[PDB]
RNA sequence: GAUUAGAGGUCUUGGGGCCGAAACGAUCUCAACCUAUUCUCAAACUUUAAAUGGGUAAGAAGCCCGGCUCGCUGGCGUGAG
RNA sequence: CGUGGAGCAGAAGGGCAAAAGCUCGCUUGAUCUUGAUUUUCAGUACGAAUACAGACCGUGAAAGCGGGGCCUCACGAUCCU
RNA sequence: GUCUACGGCCAUACCACCCUGAACGCGCCCGAUCUCGUCUGAUCUCGGAAGCUAAGCAGGGUCGGGCCUGGUUAGUACUUGGAUGGGAGACCGCCUGGGAAUACCGGGUGCUGUAGGCUU
């Protein structure tokens, strides 16, 4: 306070940012492609500084790529379940359930 | 096929917990002398709760394991009580089961008011040959994997051996 | 509900136990302290008398310490004493005295020192001292090694130390538990120990069940008949094969038979049989569901 | 921040490696150690019993004095500018041999054994080492194709 | 009480966690992270779109709740109400410290 | 150690139930408890794990030989000189 | 079923699973006597610790282990009594 | 081929489950008078050798987990050294050198000293 041992105690709560993060991901049908932009250009005048927006270049908030995820999923190898989709490796002990039905 | 694998008599653990501390436990203590014919020990306590009167080592209880010839007289003797008969759930899950009597007089002794009225307990493990080789010093390993038993497993001998059956609930 | 212990994390944060402490041959507290030698001396064996005791045979053993492996000085058992003419007797109390008695004068015969440190036959209450020099033998002392660590008062372990400082090692011991000792007398007597030693307790076993029940009686001793055991020699049969042991303590190896070179188990699976096997199991099968 | 405290910040040095927290291995106390072999200490956690202090961890000196179980050392200790030449004791489940000297000493072995056979061929070899020299004037084959075109990658955008 | 965050925007300090050692922190304004139809099968929304920060600095829990609010209240009005997922990715976790002076 | 989120499933309770009677029953359910995943973290966490860093060695005080002494160590040997 | 998730007098860190924990059994090495070294640094002392040597011992069959606490703190000059 | 005692490395050796068994080799197994110790000859200890390899143990199987070792992750993250390089700043590019770790995809699943057997 007077600098006779000053150290501050615990107010508010930030997070730190990194160049390259995602502080926010919309999910949405793809008819919606000038609403997620033009909704989302908004937060870019409530957070400090320039944030770069941008359409993801994934089925949604999956690790996947370009919705040959979703031909991988015909495969098989992807299994919907929950707001994101289940990976499936073709290790694993069921060679006899991919054999009855893969 | 072959005594391999035939399920025997392993220990038959006999207990009180007379749940104070004065002449009550030496008394039950000599009821299970006069039972078994052999002496017992004592238990006491881990923990304190003063909920149901107990501190830490406050000598509680009277126990004793029994094996061989004894087990299945006295098995016998307490099961005629309940003139063979047991329920599903109480096979534990390997093989061993239990059940309590309440009092001691229909087990042949007289009630004497010296002792009061005083109730036991019946746990029984079974087994096989060569369970032993998991408490051994030499060398030790596991039962095997296909060498156990359970509860389905436990009920064959019991309906087969002393043909009590079991009731479902 | 259901809680699991074995899991991907438990398995990633295990941690395995040696290999002898592992499935329960060895105990390594033990070892360290016991079959290391000081570095002042740098290179001087600190030799173990190795005893072990199976369900079916004793086994004695000389060895120490070696960066790689401990290197066995010496080795006798004790189901090739029908060399001697001991035929029954396998894990007794005086077939381990004999082959202790075996290993102690097989070890000072190979190094050449049987003609001077004899033992003695009969009984005793102790070991035998002796003067130590360089280039010619003074002494020959073995540190005993037990089993893990189970000692009671009146064990064959203590009967085969027994065995060998009769036939003449310098031992570090003091007779407190030997067979011939009980802890409330406090002192030692001895002549039950040579009645161990000669199993003179067995013969009135034997004895006891001749007079109270043949059945039981030959239902515990079967092969003893099948030998054509007597009681009475059972106190003469030892000490005539301990007159052999030192007689001949030296071993006279066998021959080899030439090899079936085909059988034990199941040599393993080729990696395009585990590769393909996989294959075959999901596609025929598969192809039959089909079927259906 | 803090002062003299004979093992400050030693929570990561004496830690027995991240899974062997096992019992010691035997063959580190069953090493034979001589008077004048460099050692070099790392200090282990588990013996409690005579550890060098963590000035020392990772130094290595001669060894001079030999115990029942436990070997005398000469290092180098960095001080003020001066450095100085100290000795301590350390129980040998902390030291281990050096491959440092062992590997001068068979280079040494095939040293002097060439000059043996030089003496014997009256032609005089290179001794040991001589340092890298720079590349020699070599024909690239090129038989198998054309060299492949290399071009940058146009930029693109992966979050 | 404004403490606009001028002074706590540059990351400048050793991260802090609510800890066993700091205690009492106030709570992050934000708390819920997810808004709209979240309960959505992945084989609905097939548009995922992203929001990269292009700077180096701390953003503020309150800040963070003005931003998905904001952003929140256009996208009801175009898509709808169960036409979306938003779904902010980051988390205040570091604390900031305030000297008192009399 | 902190933490968002959906799912897939039984279990321990609860909301109101119902049954009609207790039913967490088929309907539920909501949480919990799991099981596979999922978004973000750590100066006083860590499986991993650099760059720059700190020691030692890079030969005569060395190497190979031959013979003595040792009250020490002790199969015979050792090591030390 | 059970990889330390518990206990090790107390802060935290390290360390430990036929132990360094738990229970018993026996005992005083918590003793007498030179020198060496570490620890802080002037490489002074006090404190604390390291490894040997000479005696008397303890336990254990024995190999060995023990000269205070599993290691890191727990304590003090001249003069005078 | 393989086992026995002591081991060194201490997971390519662990865990789970199923199949296989080249002596009496270990072991299960039968008893408790001697030695010994327990409430219980369950353990420990002693004396045995009727059956047993059912178990342990050894070997094998596992689109097994684990573990070891490779790739892809990436010359990315990171940094020694340089500038009168950009940027208002936050940061960043370049010259020069060094250069990782997940996710993911391969492969492997004990070796071996010593003294001692057998080819069931």
């Amino acid at each position: 306070t007077g600098m006779r041992g000053a150290f501050g105690k615990p107010q508010g709560t930030v997070a730190r940012v990194h160049i390259g993060q995602v502080i926010m991901s919309i999910r949405t049908k793809l008819q919606n492609k000038e609403h997620v932009v033009e909704a989302l250009r908004r937060a870019k005048f409530k957070f400090p500084g320039r944030q770069k927006i941008h359409i993801s270049k994934k089925w949604g908030f999956t690790k996947f790529n370009a919705d040959e995820f979703e031909d991988m999923v015909a495969e098989k190898r992807l299994i919907p379940d929950g707001c994101g989709v289940k990976y499936i490796p073709n290790r694993g002990p069921l060679d006899k359930w991919r054999a009855l039905h893969s | 096929e072959n005594p391999m694998r035939e399920l025997r008599i392993r220990k038959l653990c006999l207990n009180i917990c007379v749940g104070e501390s004065g002449d009550r436990l030496t008394r039950a203590a000599k009821v299970l002398e006069q039972l078994t014919g052999q002496t017992p020990v004592f238990s006491k306590a881990r923990y304190t709760v003063r909920s149901f009167g107990i501190r830490r080592n406050e000598k509680i209880a009277v126990h004793c394991t029994v094996r061989g010839a004894k087990a299945e007289e006295i098995l016998e003797k307490g099961l005629k009580v309940r003139e063979y008969e047991l329920r599903k759930n109480n096979f534990s899950d390997t093989g061993n089961f239990g059940f309590g009597i309440q009092e001691h007089i229909d087990l042949g002794i007289k009630y004497d008011p010296s002792i009061g009225i005083y109730g036991l307990d019946f746990y029984v493990v079974l087994g096989r040959p060569g369970f032993s080789i998991a408490d051994k010093k030499r060398r030790t390993g596991c039962i095997g994997a296909k060498h156990r038993i359970s509860k389905e497993e436990a009920m064959r001998w019991f309906q087969q051996k002393y043909d009590g059956i079991i009731l479902p609930g | 509900f259901v809680k699991v212990v074995k899991n991907k994390a438990y398995f990633k944060r295990y941690q395995v136990k040696f290999r002898r402490r592992r499935e329960g041959k060895t105990d390594y507290y033990a070892r360290k302290r016991l079959v290391i030698q000081d570095k002042n001396k740098y290179n001087t064996p600190k030799y173990r008398m190795i005893v072990r005791v199976t369900n079916r045979d004793i086994i004695c053993q000389i060895a120490y310490a070696r960066i790689e492996g401990d290197m066995i000085v010496c080795a006798a058992y004790a189901h090739e004493l029908p060399k001697y003419g001991v035929k029954v007797g396998l894990t007794n109390y005086a077939a381990a005295y004999c082959t202790g008695l075996l290993l102690a004068r097989r070890l000072l015969n190979r190094f050449g020192m049987d003609k001077i440190y004899e033992g003695q036959v009969e009984v005793t209450g102790d070991e035998y001292n002796v003067e130590s020099i360089d280039g010619q033998p003074g002494a020959f002392t073995c540190y005993l090694d037990a089993g893990l660590a189970r000692t009671t008062t009146g064990n064959k372990v203590f009967g085969a130390l027994k065995g060998a400082v009769d036939g003449g090692l310098s031992i570090p011991h003091s007779t407190k538990r030997f067979p011939g000792y009980d802890s409330e007398s406090k002192e030692f007597n001895a002549e039950v120990h040579r009645k161990h030693i000669m199993g003179q307790n067995v013969a009135d076993y034997m004895r006891y069940l001749m007079e109270e029940d043949e059945d039981a009686y030959k239902k515990q001793f079967s092969q003893y008949i099948k030998n054509n055991v007597t009681p009475d020699m059972m106190e003469e049969m030892y000490k005539k094969a301990h007159a052999a042991i030192r007689e001949n303590p030296v071993y006279e190896k066998k021959p080899k038979r030439e090899v079936k070179k085909k059988r034990w188990n199941r040599p393993k699976m080729s990696l395009a049989q585990k590769k393909d096997r996989v294959a075959q199991k999901k596609a025929s099968f598969l192809r039959a569901q089909e079927r259906a | 921040t803090n002062t003299k405290g004979k093992r400050r910040g030693t929570r990561y040095m004496f830690s027995r490696p991240f899974r062997k927290h096992g019992v010691v291995p035997l063959a580190t106390y069953m090493r034979i150690y001589k008077k004048g072999d460099i050692v070099d200490i790392k200090g282990m956690g588990t013996v409690q019993k005579g550890m060098p202090h963590k000035c020392y961890h990772g130094k290595t000196g001669r060894v001079y004095n030999v115990t029942q179980h436990a070997v005398g050392i000469v290092v180098n200790k960095q001080v003020k500018g001066k450095i100085l030449a100290k000795r301590i004791n350390v129980r040998i489940e902390h030291i281990k041999h050096s491959k440092s000297r062992d590997s001068f000493l068979k280079r040494v072995k095939e040293n002097d054994q060439k000059k043996k056979e030089a003496k014997e061929k009256g032609t005089w070899v290179q001794l040991k080492r001589q340092p890298a020299p720079p590349r020699e004037a070599h024909f690239v084959r090129t038989n198998g194709k054309e060299p492949e075109l290399l071009e940058p990658i146009p930029y693109e955008f992966m979050a | 009480g404004r403490r606009p965050a001028r002074c706590y925007r540059y990351c400048k300090n050793k991260p802090y966690p609510k800890s066993r050692f700091c205690r009492g922190v106030p709570d992050a304004k934000i708390r819920i992270f997810d808004l709209g139809r979240k309960k959505a099968k992945v084989d609905e929304f097939p548009l995922c779109g992203h929001m990269v920060s292009d700077e180096y600095e701390q953003l503020s829990s309150e800040a963070l709740e003005a931003a998905r609010i904001c952003a929140n209240k256009y996208m009801v009005k175009s898509c709808g109400k169960d036409g979306f997922h938003i779904r902010v990715r980051l988390h205040p976790f570091h604390v900031i410290r305030i000297n008192k002076m009399l």
